[PDB]
Protein backbone atom coordinates (compact mmCIF):
# COMPACT_ATOMS: atom_id res chain seq x y z
CA UNK A 1 0.00 0.00 0.00
CA UNK A 2 2.32 3.06 -1.12
CA UNK A 3 5.89 1.64 -1.65
CA UNK A 4 8.73 3.21 0.23
CA UNK A 5 9.80 4.57 -3.57
CA UNK A 6 6.35 6.32 -4.12
CA UNK A 7 6.71 7.69 -0.87
CA UNK A 8 10.24 9.22 -2.37
CA UNK A 9 8.50 10.39 -5.47
CA UNK A 10 5.88 12.70 -3.46
CA UNK A 11 9.06 13.32 -0.67
CA UNK A 12 10.58 14.92 -3.84
CA UNK A 13 7.95 16.70 -5.50
CA UNK A 14 6.46 18.16 -2.40
CA UNK A 15 9.82 19.73 -2.02
CA UNK A 16 10.82 21.05 -5.60
CA UNK A 17 7.47 22.85 -4.70
CA UNK A 18 8.18 24.40 -1.95
CA UNK A 19 11.87 25.53 -3.05
CA UNK A 20 10.02 26.78 -6.59
CA UNK A 21 6.90 27.77 -5.29
CA UNK A 22 8.25 31.64 -3.25
CA UNK A 23 7.00 34.49 -4.47
CA UNK A 24 8.05 37.10 -2.19
CA UNK A 25 6.84 40.35 -3.38
CA UNK A 26 10.30 41.60 -2.82
CA UNK A 27 10.68 39.27 -6.15
CA UNK A 28 7.55 41.12 -7.34
CA UNK A 29 9.16 44.63 -6.69
CA UNK A 30 11.54 44.18 -9.63
CA UNK A 31 8.77 43.26 -12.21
CA UNK A 32 7.49 46.10 -14.75
CA UNK A 33 4.87 47.86 -12.39
CA UNK A 34 1.57 46.54 -12.68
CA UNK A 35 -0.34 49.76 -14.69
CA UNK A 36 -3.96 49.16 -14.07
CA UNK A 37 -5.97 51.90 -16.09
CA UNK A 38 -5.78 49.24 -22.81
CA UNK A 39 -2.35 46.42 -22.63
CA UNK A 40 -1.69 48.47 -19.21
CA UNK A 41 -1.01 44.60 -17.71
CA UNK A 42 0.86 43.47 -20.31
CA UNK A 43 4.34 44.52 -19.06
CA UNK A 44 3.84 43.53 -15.54
CA UNK A 45 2.24 39.86 -16.56
CA UNK A 46 4.64 39.63 -18.90
CA UNK A 47 7.12 39.70 -15.94
CA UNK A 48 5.26 37.42 -13.94
CA UNK A 49 4.86 34.40 -16.10
CA UNK A 50 8.68 34.86 -17.37
CA UNK A 51 9.23 34.56 -13.48
CA UNK A 52 7.21 31.63 -13.08
CA UNK A 53 8.71 30.20 -16.34
CA UNK A 54 12.06 29.90 -14.83
CA UNK A 55 10.18 28.37 -11.19
CA UNK A 56 8.31 25.86 -13.44
CA UNK A 57 11.76 24.59 -15.12
CA UNK A 58 13.28 24.57 -11.66
CA UNK A 59 10.71 22.44 -10.06
CA UNK A 60 10.35 20.26 -13.41
CA UNK A 61 14.38 19.59 -13.21
CA UNK A 62 13.30 18.46 -9.92
CA UNK A 63 10.80 15.52 -11.25
CA UNK A 64 12.39 11.86 -10.60
CA UNK A 65 13.41 10.63 -14.45
CA UNK A 66 12.80 14.13 -15.69
CA UNK A 67 16.76 14.93 -15.85
CA UNK A 68 17.64 11.51 -18.10
CA UNK A 69 15.68 12.72 -21.20
CA UNK A 70 17.55 14.49 -23.79
CA UNK A 71 17.68 18.15 -24.06
CA UNK A 72 15.55 18.21 -26.37
CA UNK A 73 12.64 16.49 -25.28
CA UNK A 74 12.82 18.32 -21.69
CA UNK A 75 12.79 21.65 -23.99
CA UNK A 76 9.91 19.95 -25.76
CA UNK A 77 7.96 18.96 -23.11
CA UNK A 78 8.59 22.61 -21.35
CA UNK A 79 7.63 24.54 -23.51
CA UNK A 80 4.72 22.59 -24.28
CA UNK A 81 3.23 22.91 -20.73
CA UNK A 82 4.91 26.45 -19.37
CA UNK A 83 1.57 27.98 -19.43
CA UNK A 84 -0.21 24.79 -18.21
CA UNK A 85 1.85 24.63 -15.33
CA UNK A 86 1.70 27.90 -14.15
CA UNK A 87 -2.04 28.27 -14.47
CA UNK A 88 -2.25 25.31 -12.42
CA UNK A 89 0.13 26.39 -9.80
CA UNK A 90 -1.22 29.96 -9.92
CA UNK A 91 -4.39 28.15 -8.09
CA UNK A 92 -2.27 28.81 -4.91
CA UNK A 93 -2.70 32.35 -4.95
CA UNK A 94 -6.66 32.25 -6.37
CA UNK A 95 -9.56 33.12 -4.00
CA UNK A 96 -13.01 32.29 -4.05
CA UNK A 97 -13.53 34.87 -1.60
CA UNK A 98 -13.43 37.52 -5.05
CA UNK A 99 -12.36 35.33 -8.28
CA UNK A 100 -8.43 36.49 -8.43
CA UNK A 101 -5.57 35.61 -7.58
CA UNK A 102 -3.92 37.70 -4.60
CA UNK A 103 -0.74 38.19 -3.88
CA UNK A 104 -0.68 40.24 -0.81
CA UNK A 105 -1.19 43.66 -1.51
CA UNK A 106 -3.87 45.02 -4.33
CA UNK A 107 -0.49 45.99 -6.70
CA UNK A 108 -0.40 42.01 -6.70
CA UNK A 109 -3.92 41.30 -6.76
CA UNK A 110 -4.65 40.11 -10.24
CA UNK A 111 -8.87 40.17 -11.27
CA UNK A 112 -10.47 39.24 -15.05
CA UNK A 113 -9.90 43.21 -15.82
CA UNK A 114 -6.45 42.77 -15.37
CA UNK A 115 -6.39 39.32 -17.43
CA UNK A 116 -8.05 40.90 -20.57
CA UNK A 117 -5.93 44.22 -19.66
CA UNK A 118 -2.75 41.60 -20.66
CA UNK A 119 -4.87 41.38 -23.96
CA UNK A 120 -7.44 38.54 -23.40
CA UNK A 121 -10.88 38.42 -23.98
CA UNK A 122 -13.06 35.63 -22.64
CA UNK A 123 -12.15 33.68 -25.07
CA UNK A 124 -9.27 31.79 -22.41
CA UNK A 125 -10.44 34.09 -19.39
CA UNK A 126 -13.69 32.16 -18.65
CA UNK A 127 -12.65 28.97 -19.30
CA UNK A 128 -9.64 29.80 -17.03
CA UNK A 129 -11.97 30.93 -14.29
CA UNK A 130 -13.89 27.83 -14.27
CA UNK A 131 -10.38 25.73 -13.93
CA UNK A 132 -9.62 27.90 -10.79
CA UNK A 133 -12.67 27.02 -9.26
CA UNK A 134 -13.22 23.96 -10.34
CA UNK A 135 -9.74 23.27 -9.33
CA UNK A 136 -10.68 24.91 -5.48
CA UNK A 137 -13.52 22.91 -5.51
CA UNK A 138 -11.98 19.24 -5.95
CA UNK A 139 -9.62 20.46 -2.48
CA UNK A 140 -6.42 18.82 -3.80
CA UNK A 141 -4.16 17.79 -1.12
CA UNK A 142 -0.32 19.47 -1.60
CA UNK A 143 0.50 16.16 -2.36
CA UNK A 144 -1.95 15.88 -5.16
CA UNK A 145 -1.35 19.01 -6.04
CA UNK A 146 2.23 18.52 -7.26
CA UNK A 147 1.68 14.97 -8.35
CA UNK A 148 -0.65 16.64 -10.87
CA UNK A 149 2.01 19.26 -11.97
CA UNK A 150 4.52 16.78 -12.82
CA UNK A 151 2.43 14.86 -14.44
CA UNK A 152 1.23 17.60 -17.00
CA UNK A 153 5.11 18.26 -17.34
CA UNK A 154 6.06 14.57 -18.11
CA UNK A 155 3.31 14.14 -20.70
CA UNK A 156 4.02 11.63 -23.70
CA UNK A 157 1.24 12.71 -25.73
CA UNK A 158 2.60 16.46 -26.39
CA UNK A 159 3.26 16.67 -30.23
CA UNK A 160 7.24 16.95 -30.47
CA UNK A 161 8.88 14.31 -28.08
CA UNK A 162 10.90 11.75 -29.43
CA UNK A 163 11.27 9.32 -27.05
CA UNK A 164 7.76 9.42 -25.68
CA UNK A 165 8.55 5.85 -24.73
CA UNK A 166 10.95 6.74 -21.58
CA UNK A 167 8.62 9.76 -20.57
CA UNK A 168 5.68 7.48 -20.58
CA UNK A 169 7.61 5.22 -18.22
CA UNK A 170 8.00 8.38 -16.69
CA UNK A 171 4.68 9.51 -16.34
CA UNK A 172 3.27 6.33 -15.20
CA UNK A 173 5.31 5.79 -12.14
CA UNK A 174 3.94 9.30 -11.36
CA UNK A 175 0.04 8.27 -12.31
CA UNK A 176 0.89 5.16 -10.34
CA UNK A 177 2.16 6.98 -7.48
CA UNK A 178 -0.78 9.45 -7.63
CA UNK A 179 -3.58 6.73 -7.53
CA UNK A 180 -2.30 4.83 -4.92
CA UNK A 181 -2.12 8.42 -2.82
CA UNK A 182 -5.51 8.54 -3.50
CA UNK A 183 -6.91 5.15 -2.29
CA UNK A 184 -4.61 5.42 0.47
CA UNK A 185 -4.85 8.47 1.72
CA UNK A 186 -7.17 10.66 0.05
CA UNK A 187 -10.39 10.56 2.30
CA UNK A 188 -13.69 8.77 0.70
CA UNK A 189 -16.10 9.82 -0.48
CA UNK A 190 -13.76 12.41 -2.19
CA UNK A 191 -11.39 9.93 -3.37
CA UNK A 192 -14.05 8.65 -5.88
CA UNK A 193 -13.14 9.17 -9.24
CA UNK A 194 -10.71 11.42 -8.08
CA UNK A 195 -7.97 10.70 -10.59
CA UNK A 196 -10.23 10.90 -13.51
CA UNK A 197 -11.09 14.40 -12.24
CA UNK A 198 -7.65 15.52 -11.99
CA UNK A 199 -6.90 13.93 -15.80
CA UNK A 200 -10.21 16.23 -16.97
CA UNK A 201 -8.24 19.04 -15.56
CA UNK A 202 -5.36 18.21 -17.66
CA UNK A 203 -7.43 18.19 -20.62
CA UNK A 204 -9.22 21.39 -19.87
CA UNK A 205 -5.43 22.72 -19.38
CA UNK A 206 -4.66 21.59 -23.00
CA UNK A 207 -7.83 23.99 -24.32
CA UNK A 208 -6.69 26.86 -22.29
CA UNK A 209 -3.13 25.97 -23.76
CA UNK A 210 -4.73 26.50 -27.47
CA UNK A 211 -6.77 29.53 -26.34
CA UNK A 212 -3.67 31.05 -25.09
CA UNK A 213 -1.59 30.39 -28.22
CA UNK A 214 -4.07 31.63 -30.36
CA UNK A 215 -4.20 35.41 -28.69
CA UNK A 216 -0.69 34.89 -28.19
CA UNK A 217 0.18 34.22 -31.97
CA UNK A 218 -2.13 37.18 -32.85
CA UNK A 219 -0.07 39.41 -30.04
CA UNK A 220 2.98 38.74 -30.71
CA UNK A 221 2.30 39.09 -34.34
CA UNK A 222 2.18 43.49 -33.37
CA UNK A 223 5.53 44.42 -32.79
CA UNK A 224 5.10 47.19 -30.13
CA UNK A 225 3.77 44.51 -27.91
CA UNK A 226 5.74 41.66 -28.95
CA UNK A 227 8.81 44.17 -27.39
CA UNK A 228 7.16 44.35 -24.33
CA UNK A 229 8.25 40.72 -23.79
CA UNK A 230 10.74 39.63 -22.27
CA UNK A 231 13.41 36.72 -24.06
CA UNK A 232 12.20 34.08 -22.43
CA UNK A 233 8.41 34.27 -23.16
CA UNK A 234 9.55 34.74 -26.39
CA UNK A 235 11.65 31.83 -26.33
CA UNK A 236 9.59 29.70 -24.74
CA UNK A 237 6.16 30.42 -26.39
CA UNK A 238 7.54 31.04 -29.82
CA UNK A 239 8.42 33.83 -32.43
CA UNK A 240 8.81 34.60 -35.80
CA UNK B 1 18.01 26.82 -30.93
CA UNK B 2 16.71 28.02 -26.81
CA UNK B 3 19.92 29.42 -25.22
CA UNK B 4 18.22 30.78 -21.78
CA UNK B 5 15.72 27.72 -21.76
CA UNK B 6 19.09 25.18 -21.82
CA UNK B 7 20.90 27.51 -19.96
CA UNK B 8 18.79 27.17 -17.13
CA UNK B 9 17.94 23.63 -17.68
CA UNK B 10 22.12 22.77 -17.16
C1 LIG C 1 4.03 32.43 -8.40
C2 LIG C 1 2.72 32.40 -8.76
C3 LIG C 1 1.62 33.05 -7.90
O1 LIG C 1 0.59 32.08 -7.60
C4 LIG C 1 0.95 34.25 -8.67
C5 LIG C 1 0.47 33.83 -10.09
C6 LIG C 1 -0.66 34.32 -10.55
C7 LIG C 1 -1.25 33.94 -11.79
C8 LIG C 1 -2.20 34.55 -12.49
C9 LIG C 1 -2.78 35.95 -12.22
C10 LIG C 1 -2.68 36.88 -13.46
C11 LIG C 1 -3.12 36.21 -14.81
C12 LIG C 1 -2.52 34.77 -15.03
C13 LIG C 1 -0.95 34.89 -15.36
C14 LIG C 1 -3.33 33.90 -16.08
C15 LIG C 1 -2.96 34.06 -17.48
C16 LIG C 1 -2.56 34.16 -18.60
C17 LIG C 1 -1.87 34.28 -19.93
C18 LIG C 1 -1.19 34.37 -20.90
C19 LIG C 1 -0.24 34.51 -22.00
O2 LIG C 1 -0.98 34.38 -23.22
C20 LIG C 1 0.56 35.87 -22.00
C21 LIG C 1 1.61 35.89 -23.22
C22 LIG C 1 2.42 37.24 -23.26
C23 LIG C 1 1.41 38.45 -23.44
C24 LIG C 1 0.39 38.51 -22.23
C25 LIG C 1 1.19 38.66 -20.86
C26 LIG C 1 2.21 37.45 -20.67
C27 LIG C 1 3.21 37.42 -21.89
C28 LIG C 1 1.42 36.09 -20.64
C29 LIG C 1 -0.43 37.15 -22.20
C30 LIG C 1 -3.17 32.42 -15.61
C31 LIG C 1 -2.47 32.49 -14.26
C32 LIG C 1 -2.84 33.91 -13.76
C33 LIG C 1 1.49 32.93 -10.88
C34 LIG C 1 2.17 31.82 -10.07
O3 LIG C 1 3.18 31.25 -10.92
Amino acid sequence: KLSEEQQHIIAILLDAHHKTYDPTYADFRDFRPPVRMPLSMLPHLADLVSYSIQKVIGFAKMIPGFRDLTSDDQIVLLKSSAIEVIMLRSNQSFTMDDMSWDCGSQDYKYDVTDVSKAGHTLELIEPLIKFQVGLKKLNLHEEEHVLLMAICIVSPDRPGVQDAKLVEAIQDRLSNTLQTYIRCRHPPPGSHQLYAKMIQKLADLRSLNEEHSKQYRSLSFQPENSMKLTPLVLEVFGNE
Amino acid sequence: NHPMLMNLLK
